[PDB]
């Protein structure tokens, strides 16, 4: 039942597709005139991309654009337009297997395939490979940490895996497996095994990885890569101020390797995350010198170069903070953070 | 090193006035976008020197 | 990177030679001796007299991946050692056959031998379909002259033993069954494998031995069944034999059925799929990490695709980041046990109930048409009554 | 640092496609104000084969042993303003490999 | 068996005329070639 490792069998589903877009480029084009391979390349040059995400969504508030134009469909009007694409679907319909024939002259109708193409291939690689995505899937569904482990430990071993779920399932058997491995060494593996600094969108028929979940390093996000530095903020913050140290400093280091290119280059998290691990660090130095006056009975201990050392930070995380906003930025409810940093300045007092 | 075109071995000569050993060779494939062929070689020839008459101390 | 005569020529070779890697591990698995393996030698010596006859530039040959088992088949038959669903299922459980991946050869070499519309396509292409399995052992009998060579064609007392052991080991229908098979299979004579269907239509003359066997098998039940007028087999007993049998581990056998069924073919198994008994998932596993490794070993990379895979696998190392389960004949034993307790509209229902079940099972390791196998029991229906 | 406020200082490169328009005949109508905003300065990497990579952090002792030199991508966000602000694009160009000093803020040591 | 030594990963190897100057441990492009048993004669001075 679940999402399968490998390329479609490309066999009847590109001749289907073919025929699909071919017919919609005829009925559309004589609907754009009423209104007065390629064929499937030219359909999606027709209306653009969806870009960086999954849904071209985008607010619902701007511009009203007042769709009324009453409806304009007549059973007579859509049969006027209907009526010569479909004698020209022919033609290449007669060149098309029996089985795409009425595959085309269902879609054509609007009926829809119950007959799912992962459903009836005959590939013994293939198959197996099924099998083995769906236990692994049912397996999570119900915590299974010692059978789930062995099930994906096998999957990735088998030729047919694109990252694909085993950056989705590979992290989350790795924070249920109790044992060995942080989702995080196989997170930054992942990062080097895709970084794809390269801007690549659009172009081909992009249907042997889809996911917005693989691929980036262009703009687009990596959202593998950007789930490494939260799990790894998260990894810093356990049991600190509950030289062997560097974590909070690694994560300050690995951001910055960046500092815009894809990440750096396209705002938020990236800017937003990096900062959150900064405010993370700002508090650590005012508990580790908090507690009663730093720790207690004041300082005296020479000026306090430790709170120079913190306002200096404070001053720069509100400098991250504000261009992460300036920016365009998507997540952060500037009201609280500013409250916190101001409350805990008071601790700085 | 053998080139194709002249059908010959052909060697890189040592021209000094002393006689050296060799203390490193190095393979060098690097900077490159194939060049499997490993065309650049570094060797370091080592020049021992005796105290002697004329060297200056 | 050969095309043409040549290139056919080891495309021939090929199949010469994972054929004969087939034949011994034949002989490893079913240790029966020089007999095993000359009979089958021979027999493709016979197979490759007609290609090179109808040569010139014939290159109708290249055998499928079916022919190889076909092969072994009907040399086996010859032999008269086994059966054909029980062999392909263990085939299929224990990957005996080198028959899934082409790989192998000794060819590294012959692989290369580029494919020229053949070597390529050898060695795991996909898993059969119908009687497809015999849509071909009959064309070798068509090639092969084969009833006529060798002696006593489908036959085995021993696939009726397979099929009564199989689940209601009900040890009087072994001889029920023989005794219908007795009746009209035939005019009470040991089915012969059919013959040398030449015409490439393949027609369902049914002529398939085994499967009117089955057809007996699970007619006989039905009957025997039905009619059981002295009430020899309870009602609350047809159904018991039911409620044990709807699945259970396998002291091997049924774990490779699960195999089998992983074909993901008709969704007869499909659910099993989904169901898959706790363990059976976990054998199912220690079986993936033990012969799927039979899986491959990208070429080149600079080393670098290469090495990182390794690394990954370096990553997520793991393969461990009553011996338990039983064997064959005590689950076959427990379940005859199960049922220990021996001594109107419900039954027939229960009687259907059964029935669709060992369709299920006797289908499962073979060819099915969830009509064809009918097709084939509508057949001997008519056959039948003519009494 | 100071390469910011030298980018800073260079502000704005400008020029008009004689935006003919047919004051609209010299006053043209065609603004291109071309700029600077950031320049960054990347940590010398290696990566082969290009992008499709892993990248690994490169050594002096590298460029040494490579007698080659040791070089940083240097980064520049370029700012290309359009009609003094009627259409604002941006682009982060890299500029080849700028040499960094050794044991600076700019090299692994 | 001719010796290569890769310079960022110690890991030995017999490079041939049939692969790529990298070292196949690591994927480093420079390689040290070992020292062997190979007789030299010297004057102890
Ligand atoms: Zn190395």
């Amino acid at each position: 039942m679940f999402e399968v490792p490998i390329t479609l069998t490309n066999r009847k589903f590109a001749q289907r597709r073919k025929l699909k877009y071919q017919y919609i480029n005829y009925i559309s084009r004589r609907f754009d005139r009423i209104s007065k391979s390629d064929e499937e390349r030219k359909f999606w040059k027709k209306y653009e991309k969806p870009e960086k995400s999954f849904e071209i969504w985008r607010t619902v508030s701007s511009q009203n654009k007042q769709p009324i134009n009453k409806q304009k469909m007549t059973y007579h009007n859509f049969k006027k337009i209907e009526k010569i694409p479909l004698r020209k679907m022919e033609i290449p319909l007669l060149h098309c297997t029996k089985e795409n024939k009425l595959y085309f002259q269902s879609i054509s109708r609007g009926l829809e395939p119950l007959k799912t193409s992962t459903s009836e291939v005959r590939n013994y690689r293939t198959r197996h490979i099924v099998t083995l995505t769906d236990l692994l899937h049912l397996n999570v569904s119900r915590h299974n940490w010692s059978l789930a482990y062995k099930i994906f430990a096998t999957l990735i071993r088998i030729p047919g895996v694109q990252i694909k779920s085993l950056w989705g399932i590979g992290v989350e058997i790795l924070d249920n497996l109790s044992n060995s491995s942080s989702g995080l060494d196989f997170l930054q593996w992942m990062c080097q095994i895709y970084s794809s600094k390269s801007r690549f969108v659009q172009n081909i028929n992009y249907r042997s990885i889809v996911p917005p979940f693989q691929t980036g390093s262009r703009t687009h996000t990596a959202k593998f890569a950007i789930t490494y530095l939260w799990s790894s903020l998260i990894n810093c913050q356990k049991s600190m101020e509950p030289t062997e140290n560097d974590l909070l400093q690694e994560l300050i280091d690995k951001i910055s390797e960046w500092v815009l290119t894809p990440p750096f280059m396209e705002d938020a998290e990236v800017w937003f995350i990096y900062a959150s691990c900064h405010l993370l660090k700002a508090d650590t130095l005012s508990r580790q010198f908090v507690n009663d006056n730093k720790n207690n009975d004041l300082i005296g201990l020479d000026r306090d170069i430790k709170i120079n050392q913190v306002i200096k930070h404070i001053h720069y995380v509100r400098t991250f903070l504000k261009i992460c906003l300036d920016k365009g930025g998507f997540a952060v409810p500037s009201r609280l953070i500013e409250n916190q940093l101001k409350s805990f300045e008071s601790r700085l007092y | 090193y053998f080139d194709d075109t002249l059908n010959k071995t052909k060697i890189k000569t040592y021209h000094s006035s002393e006689p050296a050993y060799i203390e490193e060779v190095n393979l060098i494939g690097d900077e490159s976008n194939k060049f499997q062929e490993l065309q650049t070689v570094s060797i370091k020839y080592r020049i021992r020197r005796t105290p002697q008459i004329g060297d200056k101390f | 990177k050969l095309i043409g005569h040549e290139a056919k020529l080891l495309f021939l070779k090929s199949f010469q030679f994972i054929l004969k890697r087939q034949i011994r591990w034949l002989i490893t698995e079913m240790r029966f001796p020089k007999e095993f393996e000359h009979v089958a030698k021979i027999i493709w010596l016979k197979i490759l007299k007609t290609i090179n006859d109808q040569p010139q530039e014939e290159l109708k040959l290249q055998l499928h991946m079916t022919s190889t088992i076909s092969i072994l088949y009907l040399a086996s038959t010859h032999l008269s050692l086994p059966v054909y669903t029980c062999d392909y299922i263990k085939w299929i459980c224990t990957a005996k056959m080198p028959y899934f991946q082409a790989s192998e050869i000794l060819p590294k070499s012959w692989r290369i031998q580029l494919p020229n519309y053949y070597v390529s396509i050898l060695e795991g292409s996909i898993s059969p379909f119908n009687g497809q399995l015999y849509n071909k052992i009959a064309l070798t009998c068509g090639m092969i002259h084969f009833k006529e060579f060798f002696n006593s064609e489908i036959s085995c007392q021993g696939l009726l033993l397979k099929l009564v052991m199989q689940c209601a080991l009900p040890p009087e229908f072994y001889f029920y069954t023989k005794q219908v098979i007795e009746f009209e299979e035939t005019d009470i004579r040991n089915l012969t494998l059919w013959e040398r269907t030449d015409e490439r239509h393949t027609g369902r003359v049914s002529n398939h031995a085994e499967l009117r066997v089955l057809s007996y098998f699970m007619l006989t039940i039905n009957w025997m069944l039905s009619f059981d007028r002295d009430r020899q087999y309870p009602l609350k007993w047809i159904l018991s034999l039911t409620e044990s049998l709807t699945q259970r581990t396998t002291t091997s056998e049924s774990i490779g059925r699960n195999i089998v069924k992983v074909v993901y073919p008709d969704k007869p198994t499909s659910s099993d799929y989904f169901q898959w008994s706790e363990e059976e998932t976990l054998e199912f596993l220690k079986w993936m990490e033990k012969q799927f490794l039979p899986t491959q070993t990208s070429m080149e990379m600079t080393i670098d695709q290469k090495i990182a895979r390794r690394k990954l696998y370096k990553i997520f190392p793991l393969d461990r980041e009553d011996t338990h389960q039983l064997t064959f004949i005590e689950d076959l034993q427990e379940r005859y046990a199960k049922q220990t307790p021996f001594f109107p509209p419900a039954r027939k229902e229960a009687i259907g109930r059964l029935l669709t079940h060992i369709a299920s099972q006797l289908l499962v390791d073979f060819a099915i048409s969830k009509e064809q196998l009918k097709d084939c029991i509508s057949r001997i229906k008519n056959a039948c009554l003519h009494r | 640092g100071l390469l910011n406020l030298g980018v800073k200082d260079i502000g704005e490169k400008v020029i008009f496609d004689g935006k003919p328009l047919n004051s609209n005949s010299g006053y043209l109508g065609n603004k291109l104000s071309v700029s600077v905003e950031q320049v960054s300065i990347a940590k010398p990497m290696s990566n082969d084969g290009v992008s499709s990579a892993v990248e690994r952090k490169v050594y002096p002792s590298e460029s040494r042993q490579r007698l080659t030199s040791y070089r940083g991508k240097l980064l520049l966000k370029l700012k290309w303003s359009v009609n003094n602000g009627e259409e604002n694009l941006f682009e982060v160009r890299d500029c080849g490999g700028l040499p960094v000093m050794l044991q600076s803020n700019r090299c692994h040591l | 068996t001719l010796k290569y030594i890769c310079a960022e990963c110690s890991s030995k190897l017999s490079l041939s005329r049939t692969d790529a100057v990298r070292c196949k441990d690591c994927g480093h492009r420079i390689l040290l070639k070992a020292r062997t048993k190979r007789l030299v004669q010297f004057e102890a001075r």
